[PDB]
This record gives C-alpha cells, sequence and structure tokens, in this order.
C-alpha cells in the first residue's frame, strides 16, 4: 500500500509538465467601412436667361 | 528536605509493561514512516537551483 501510494506521488509530479500554449494574434487587424457614393462637391450655376 | 522513598507497586510494574510494548510499536511505526519518506524525496524531488 505504501508503494503503492509513493509511485501515486511521484506519477502526478511527472504528469505536471507542460505541452505548449495557443493563442490569437489579433493586434493591428482593423475592420474596413465601405464608402458607396464619391464626393464630387459640384454645383453648376447658370444664369437665368442661359447667357 | 521531604525526600519521600519509592514503593514499587505491582500496579506500577505491570503500568510500565504496558508502556513498554507501546513504545515498541511506536518506534517500529516511526521508522517504517520515517523509510517511506526518504523513498519519496529521492523520486518525487531533484536538486534545487538559484
Amino acid at each position: 500500500e505504501d508503494m503503492a501510494k509513493i509511485y501515486g506521488a511521484v506519477a502526478a509530479v511527472s504528469k505536471n509538465v507542460n505541452s505548449s500554449v495557443t493563442y490569437e494574434v489579433k493586434r493591428g487587424t482593423h475592420e474596413l467601412i465601405k464608402v458607396p457614393t464619391i464626393p464630387h462637391n459640384l454645383v453648376l450655376i447658370q444664369s437665368d436667361n442661359g447667357k | 528536605f521531604a525526600l519521600a522513598q519509592i514503593n514499587a507497586d505491582d500496579e506500577f510494574i505491570g503500568a510500565i509493561d504496558k508502556e513498554s510494548a507501546e513504545y515498541l510499536d511506536e518506534y517500529a511505526t516511526l521508522a517504517r514512516d520515517i523509510s517511506n519518506s526518504l523513498t519519496l524525496v529521492k523520486a518525487a524531488f531533484g536538486p534545487l537551483e538559484r
């Protein structure tokens, strides 16, 4: 029974090692909006008689 | 000044005899506990660095 207890203690320590890590890298990634209409900012002015 | 002589009653002799058996059981149990712990340290732990 004592040997069973000791081996369980040692086995638990041996399992405490760590395999790896995982993470997502996203810094600097910004979303893009979409612009439907091109701004022209033009106005046509005409005389009343069209001169 | 008031030293009193010692009377060894039969009950006192029996009392020590029961204690003698208990001490043996305690000494045997402690030695086994020490031996188990010494074996655990060798496999569970190693040397410590700074």
